[PDB]
């Protein structure tokens, strides 16, 4: 559907495009472009813009995608910070995107799958790139992500207290404490281990965990 | 010489400073007349210069360079079935694709690859072409010709070497086929080698459960005929004899459940030699111990074969492992519901023992779950310890709820329309929900309902139900049967098994009727009541507020919770009054949803449904004639029209109404229809018995990528409803529904699509017994 | 595409992650001391940098175009990297001056003894954005050899009559 | 659908049809099917006007060359087994020497019959079916199976004397590779490419030579239909390669002499220094015995189902599953008479020997040609 | 409460009086590792400790249980096996 034009004026037609915030359109040239020019000079930069676009058109696995393609075909690069900071971006949406929010329906119960990988994502940006442009975001990110994740776990381990899974309990509470030890959800969920041990006949260890308590019982 | 400098020309895919590099002669590099040619082959070398003629003026090179770059475009004409893609993946592994130079001395080699990609297709009767078309600065679009001549045909497979088996037999459990009669198209008799080595190692099993321990294939030469067609085939085989299998000679670390491999192991000495007897006895102690919570359980027979008498002793050598291995399970694909949900349906659990059947039975209760579409995971062994795996339960979640509604007619009329909603798993939250309603210039309904499967850890299933039913037969506002009918319907289901489960509760009815119709069944039911309304007027009310319990039962041991194909559900659900109603009755029914696989892949389903009902009263009383049973249109019955089967309402000789348009809505009326008119509304009956006989069919059409959320079906239904208490002495001039022998027919086919809002089953059905007063309609459209 | 006005400039949905509090560090009593750095918890904290949530672009970074042959086409720092590999040292000037005529940009001053010049703010914008730009440019052209090198400074961004810090 | 989804290529038909030596049928006693349409190195024989027919699924015939009086039948369809009457179905062509009647089924039976009666002389099992006519001389039956086997057995009894591993290809690459003698040295091409002298008195390789590619990762003509079995003529070979590439080589050496590796020739036979032959295409070629220059060609039947050619009358006969005969000037190179007998359509061997000339069709099967 | 039906719950982790049989204070980690691998539970900044406990629910007719703890030293070495029964 895409006419054979001088890639700067393909590139320019994606402009366009995205001018007009037809993604779809944009992302048509877009990839157009890189198959009517592969070798053009910013076909790097209309990866970025397919980045981009992809984002803006919620085509996040493919945002994705041309992040992987980015990253081989330029490995180092002025640009990376960016490409690092989508690739966290991306898969923080493509973890979390679901209408319920508006209803406030939670999300922490579902499983961070890209969200895990979003956490892996922007904490290479803001180590590798420790003061560029995207890091104070992904700081962020990283710090409230870190919760999400908690709160996924920590109701884990209310399921297992529920069920009676004693054991699980213990086990799914320090799992968080050795992940981190720092949430909310982890001061909660230290009083849940507590429980499991005086249901497990531990009560010794049980009073270790009330001392911790006392230790953050603020 | 030495280079002054390049003149770079004959660039475009590779950079000046590329071609730079990839000179010999770079500028400032000693330039030999031998480094010209080293120079002109270096630059053909990119594999991006369709010409190169390295020149120089004096000592200052210059390069008359032809790109060969870029692939624009490839296009696929005449490739019929097969996919582009692939054809396009064997251009690709030669290098060639878009973005590629296009050297044109390889496409001979090109065109051989997709023809040697016809040969092992199963075809090889063909033959392709590239075309090249210029694009500006260099680029092609690489046009493939593929010449689709003719496939291969399988002609006749020859075994050798047999003795005992007839080769036609042998072949009749072959995946190729040699022969397809149109009475009995089971495949196409087209070659692959793939085919052959599964009839090979199928004819390897063939004997080896036979007994034959010592048999074995020598080689297989399949025939090349001259014609590229002619598939014939040359097994040849050595046969062995049939061995006895006499003992098993089991041993190693059995774990400590050596009697029960013994058990296991029961066989005959003497027995035929059984391979995939053994093999599935091996399976079965991995499985044992697999329980006993060995997820490593090594298991190696050993056919210690005694040629001397054509015997064999079945060794067994076995490494059970560890047994506690269950560290932490995990889920995968979750991320449209709460984990928990399906937590709860695991019924092994962390730091354990591995209990490999808890884990197929919590697999088996998300099967059931029904807000998922695919199940299965994966026992992921941690690294470092034999006493940790963790096991990640990576499933593909699935889309539910369902909208829909009827209309009309409406415009001119009163404004109308009906609402109705599930939401199954409401946003994930657990909570299964059903909405509906529907507001017409006739009658005004509202229904509430929704139910917390798991209120508490063990499956409280908090379900309510609320409902308000406006009706007024609003042709007016009354005369012609107003009947408002609201209340109250709450439940709870019980955890009582694995596949058992109680439900129980209570209801509350309270209805308001006026000015009711002139009817047998009607009136009936209010003698019953102790009422004395009038044959021949539509001036009788009554107002009734009934308290009743709820209860019921099922069983569900059947597959997929939304389109399952192996297994069968029970449901029981009736009811009983209780003091305080202002009618003493029950109404008790239960429905059966039986599947049994024909084909052994479940391609092919039978479909066994019934439903079994009656309600009567409990002592000089009588369940109301507006519970009855009722049948056709949708529900389960289809090819006869909604609620039209059962026993019919016979109106008596009306003349006063409170309300009745001159000529029109006659019920056996004043104006016009004078006298019994019996008419043809199905007022249902008192007993209900159906049955469904549905066979799941495959649809060639759709790519089983989403085919297998499709259901197509072949059906043969049939059933009846009727009236217990249908006096036929005063039903004299009418039919008798106090016999059973009311049993309607239609067949056809089912079309079940799952869309965004579920499965929609539409259908086609031949009501072929009809009988008075039905009503019918070949194609039906459900939800 | 279909939106509810806006969104060139932002991510999508809340800002969540700068809307979340920060996290209640535990303090163990002495001698409960746990391996609670397990983790792959390598958050560095610092104060850098860039805006967050919509203030901060998610725009694909700058790159600009093969506006000549062989252009090293790259924005970065403040410049448009466009570097040239012809035969002489000064032929990029004159394809520079052509190019500036041929855009109709307005000169402040004019190199004519080297190859360089310096611009004034021109106007520019694009509605793949949430805003309008200006901008002030110094043009280098270096005279490696055959080879000339292109320097397109930004001197200053200004947005529309906002000269940007 | 599927009719008009496959691209059919189609035939030269066949232009000048003659009857400068008007063609006709001696007679037309078919006997009936035969081999159909399973593809098979049955073929017929033909001596003292006793015609060697036989069906492929059961039926031996002698037919009495004056007429096509059945002399006497027989059935070689075995009365019991895994089915019922267990049917010939006969891998090889029709060999006679002495008083047998020899041939291999698909059952890998190596059959001696009586040519008096149909008694069978006796009737031995070998490794395998054969792809080709077992070669019966000096107290051996040459054995060419689709498994690779050289098999030589006592022509008296059956008695294996023994069984050596030839040119395997990568499945059963179909192809005559029947063994020939000379000097007491067995002569025969390979399925795979390659042809060897093998020592005929006792099953011991004398040489063996790679003459051209197969099919498997060199896939060749599929659709070909060659003929591995050389023509020794004096010190030299001529043979096609698996592949119908033509080559000539010292009988005792493997050297070549010279070939033409250059396309799949079907059938040929070399008259002297004319080598007629029906090319991949089924174009008709004489070529010299000193390098395979061209003498004449006729394309006229380019593509039809040509059988191998034969020499009858003074005229190069061949004809083709069509159904149609064809009678050839042996120098330049055309039509001369031309014979649709039938429609049943020939694959078979044509035998102008005994004076007469004996076709074999695949239902229609014995047909003598006359003109 | 009044009910007879409850879906049994399990566990595991635990080692049997064979296993209690193999080792003896004084054993390391590693001794006893050697054929009762490890504990899916420690002491989370105790010592070594290993904690084997099994657990297991009949059908409302109470817990059955046997707590089995192994403390071990900071060398790795056993210094006592606690093997508590049920309660």
């Amino acid at each position: 559907e895409v006419p054979d034009n001088p890639p700067n004026e393909i590139y320019a037609t994606a402009q366009q495009k995205l001018q007009d915030g037809n993604w779809r359109q944009a992302i048509t040239q877009l990839e157009a472009l890189d198959n009517r020019y592969p070798f053009g000079p910013y076909s790097q930069q209309v990866q970025l813009d397919l980045i981009y676009a992809y984002y803006k058109n919620a085509d996040l696995p493919l945002a994705q995608a041309a992040i992987d393609r980015f990253i081989r075909l330029n490995p180092t690069h002025p640009n990376i910070d960016y490409v690092m900071y989508m690739r966290g971006l991306t898969n923080m949406a493509l973890d979390d995107s679901a209408l319920q929010g508006f209803f406030g329906v939670d999300r922490s119960d579902r499983d961070p799958q890209h969200a895990r990988a979003a956490f892996s994502d922007f904490s290479k940006l803001v180590r590798g790139y420790p003061n560029s442009q995207y890091t104070t975001d992904a700081t962020k990110r990283l710090v409230f992500l870190k919760d999400r994740l908690a709160k996924y776990e920590y109701s884990v381990a209310e399921y297992y207290t529920e069920r009676g899974a004693w054991v699980a309990v213990v086990n799914r509470v320090e799992g968080m404490l050795r992940d981190y030890p720092d949430t909310q959800a982890t001061r909660d969920a230290l009083p849940l281990m507590e429980n499991a041990y005086r249901q497990m006949q531990m009560n010794a260890q049980a009073e270790k965990v009330a001392k911790i308590i006392a230790a953050n019982s603020s | 010489f030495v280079v002054k400098d390049i003149h770079f020309e004959g660039l475009q895919r590779v950079a000046v400073g590329a071609a730079l590099l990839s000179m010999p002669v770079r500028t400032g590099d000693t330039v030999n007349d031998e480094d010209i040619s080293n120079t002109i082959r270096a630059l053909f070398a990119t594999g991006n210069f369709e010409d190169v003629r390295v020149l120089r003026d004096g000592d200052t090179l210059l390069v008359q360079v032809k790109e060969r770059p870029t692939i624009a475009s490839i296009t696929f004409s005449g490739n019929k079935s097969v996919k582009d893609d692939m054809l396009k993946q064997n251009l690709e592994a030669s290098g060639v694709r878009v973005g590629e130079s296009l050297d044109r001395t390889t496409i001979a080699d090109i065109e051989k690859g997709l023809e040697d990609f016809y040969y092992s297709v199963g075809k090889y009767s063909a033959s392709v072409k590239a075309v090249v078309t210029p694009l500006p600065r260099n680029r092609v679009d690489l046009k493939l010709v593929f010449q689709e001549g003719v496939s291969a045909e399988i002609q006749q497979i020859n075994i050798v070497g047999n003795h005992a088996f007839t080769t036609d037999e042998l072949i009749s459990h072959f995946q190729l086929r040699d022969e397809v009669p149109w009475w009995n198209v089971v495949g196409d008799r087209k070659y692959q080698k793939q085919k052959l080595a599964g009839d090979l190692e199928t004819l390897r099993s063939y004997y080896l459960d036979r007994g034959y321990a010592r048999f074995n294939i020598d080689s297989t030469q399949v025939s090349l005929t001259p014609d590229k067609k002619g598939i014939y085939v040359t097994v040849n085989i050595t046969e062995g004899d049939q061995y006895k299998l006499s003992g098993v000679e089991v041993s190693g670390n059995l774990a400590g459940h050596s009697a029960e491999i013994e058990q296991l192991t029961k066989i005959e000495p003497g027995e035929l030699y059984n391979g995939t007897k053994v093999t599935k006895m091996e399976d079965d102690i991995k499985k044992l111990l697999g329980r006993y919570g060995y997820a490593y359980p090594r298991v190696q027979s050993m056919p210690e074969i005694n040629d001397a008498d054509k015997t064999v002793k079945l060794r067994v050598n076995v490494d059970a492992g560890n047994r506690f291995y269950v560290r932490k399970i995990r889920f995968e694909g979750n991320d449209t519901s709460k984990d928990a949900v399906l937590r709860r349906e695991m019924r092994q659990m962390e730091g354990a023992w591995l209990g490999s059947d808890l884990v197929d039975q919590g697999k088996e209760r998300l099967n059931r779950l029904g807000f998922f579409e695919t199940v299965d995971t994966d026992t992921q062994r941690v690294p470092g310890s034999p006493d940790q795996v963790d096991v990640v339960y990576k499933v593909k979640e699935r889309n539910t709820g369902s909208f829909n509604f009827g209309i009309g007619y409406g415009t001119e009329s009163g404004v109308s329309f009906q609402a109705g909603v599930q939401q199954d798993n409401w946003l994930g939250t657990g909570y299964a929900v059903g909405i509906n309603g529907t507001k017409n210039d006739y009658q005004t309904y509202a229904e509430l309902s929704v139910t917390n499967p798991y209120f508490t850890v063990d499956g409280v299933s908090l379900g309510g139900r609320l409902f308000y039913n406006d009706f007024q037969a609003d042709d007016a506002d009354l005369s012609d049967y107003t009947n408002k009918s609201y209340g109250t319907d709450v439940t709870l289901g019980f955890p009582i098994n694995e596949y058992n489960s109680l439900r129980a509760g209570l209801g509350y009815v309270h209805n308001s009727l006026s000015n009711m119709q002139p009817q047998v069944a009607m009136w009936r039911y209010l003698y019953s009541m102790g009422e004395h309304p009038s044959t021949s007027d539509q001036d009788n009310s009554f107002k009734t507020d009934d308290f009743t319990f709820n209860y019921g039962w099922t069983y569900n041991k059947l597959d997929r919770g939304y389109f399952p194909t192996d297994g069968s559900r029970v449901n029981l659900t009736g009811k009983v009054t209780i003091p305080g109603s202002d009618n003493e009755y029950y109404k008790v029914t239960l429905d059966t949803a039986t599947y049994v696989p024909i084909d052994d892949d479940h391609k092919w389903v039978v479909l066994g449904r019934t439903r079994w009902g009656y309600g009567d009263g409990l002592g000089g009383k009588e369940m109301p004639f507006y519970e009855n049973f009722y049948a056709g249109g949708s529900s389960t019955v289809r090819g006869f029209q909604s609620n039209t089967i059962g026993p019919k309402a016979v109106y008596f000789p009306h003349q006063a109404s409170n309300y009745d348009p001159d000529y029109d809505y006659e019920c056996a009326t004043q104006d016009g229809a004078k006298d019994l008119c019996k008419s043809d509304d199905a007022v249902g009956g008192n007993a209900m018995a159906v049955a469904s006989l549905e066979f799941i069919t495959p649809t060639p059409f759709i790519s089983d990528k989403y085919a297998n959320s499709v259901r197509t079906s072949f059906f043969w239904d049939m059933g009846t409803v009727w009236d217990t208490n249908w006096d036929s002495s005063q039903y004299s001039g009418y039919p008798d529904y106090s016999d059973p022998s009311n049993i309607r027919m239609s067949a056809g086919i089912a079309l079940q699509w799952m869309s965004p809002l579920g499965p929609l089953v539409f259908s086609y059905a031949q009501p072929f017994k009809k009988y008075d007063g039905d009503k019918a309609e070949q194609f039906q459209f459900n939800i | 595409c279909s939106s509810d006005s806006r969104y060139k400039r932002q991510v999508s949905g809340d800002e969540a992650y700068l809307e979340a509090a920060p996290l209640a560090e535990l303090h163990a009593p002495a001698g409960m001391i746990l391996p609670v750095t397990s983790g792959d918890y390598a958050i560095p904290v610092t104060n850098g940098s860039g805006a967050v949530g919509k203030a901060l672009d998610i725009r694909p970074p700058a790159q600009p175009l093969a506006l000549v042959s062989g252009a090293r086409t790259q924005f970065t720092g403040d410049t448009a990297s466009l570097l040239v590999e012809n035969g002489r040292g000064n032929t990029l000037w004159p394809q520079v001056v052509s190019v500036l005529q041929a855009k109709n940009y307005t000169i402040t001053q004019r190199d004519d003894a080297g190859q360089t010049l310096t611009t004034d703010w021109v106007q520019w914008n694009r509605l793949d954005e949430d805003e309008q730009y200006r901008g002030r440019y110094q043009i280098s052209v270096k005279p490696q050899g055959y080879q000339q090198a292109v320097t397109v400074k930004l001197l200053n961004l200004e947005q529309a009559g906002k000269p940007v810090a | 659908l599927f009719n008009s989804e496959e691209d059919v290529v189609k035939m030269s038909p066949l232009p000048t049809v003659e009857n400068q030596f008007t063609p006709t049928t001696a007679w037309s006693t078919s006997v009936g099917s035969g081999i159909g349409n399973f593809y098979s190195n049955l073929h017929p024989a033909l001596a003292d006007n006793v015609v060697y027919a036989a069906d492929r699924a059961g039926l031996v015939k002698a037919l009495n060359a004056d007429d096509g009086k059945e002399i006497w039948s027989v059935s070689l369809a075995e009365k019991d087994g895994w089915f019922s009457k267990e049917p010939a179905l006969l891998s090889g062509g029709v060999t006679v020497s002495g008083g047998h009647v020899y041939i291999g089924s698909e059952k890998a039976q190596v059959y001696a019959l009586n040519t008096s009666d149909g008694t069978v002389a006796w009737q031995t099992k070998v490794a395998g079916e054969a792809l080709s006519r077992p070669v019966v001389s000096d107290g051996l039956v040459l054995i060419h199976t689709s498994n690779g086997q050289l098999q030589a057995l006592n022509e008296a009894d059956g008695a294996v004397k023994w069984t050596v591993n030839l040119d395997m290809p990568s499945l059963s690459l179909r192809g005559e590779s029947a063994p020939t003698t000379a000097f007491g040295a067995a002569v025969v091409g390979g399925d795979n490419g390659r042809v060897s002298a093998v020592l005929m008195e006792q099953g011991q390789m004398i040489w063996q030579q790679r003459i051209s590619q197969a099919t498997g990762s060199t896939e060749i003509d599929r659709l070909s239909d060659v003929d591995t079995t050389p023509v020794v003529v004096n010190g030299v070979v001529f043979a096609l390669a698996y592949n119908g590439n033509l080559t000539a080589l010292d009988l005792r050496s493997g050297q070549i002499m010279w070939k033409r590796e250059l396309g799949s020739v079907n059938d040929f036979i070399v008259d002297g220094n004319r080598i007629y032959l029906v090319d991949q295409n089924d174009r008709v070629m004489a070529l010299t015995i000193d390098g395979g220059v061209t003498l004449w060609t006729q394309s006229d039947l380019l593509h039809r189902l040509l059988t191998s050619p034969v020499l009858y009358n003074g005229n190069l006969v061949v004809g083709d599953s069509e159904g149609y005969l064809h009678w050839i000037n042996v120098e330049d190179g055309r039509f001369v008479a031309q014979q649709k007998v039938d429609s049943s359509g020939f694959q078979t061997e044509p035998v102008a020997a005994d004076g007469k000339l004996l076709i074999q069709a695949k239902d229609g099967t014995v047909y003598s040609i006359t003109r | 409460e009044r009910v007879v039906y409850r879906p049994d719950i399990n566990q595991g982790n635990y080692l049997t009086a064979n296993d209690v049989s193999k080792i003896r204070v004084g054993m390391t980690q590693q001794q006893v590792a050697y054929a009762l691998g490890t504990p899916l539970m420690s002491d989370p900044f105790g010592t070594n400790t290993w904690f084997y406990v099994f657990r297991q629910q009949p059908g409302h007719e109470g817990v059955t249980q046997q707590t089995l703890t192994l403390t071990f030293n900071s060398s790795g070495v056993l210094t006592n096996i606690d093997n508590k029964p049920a309660l």
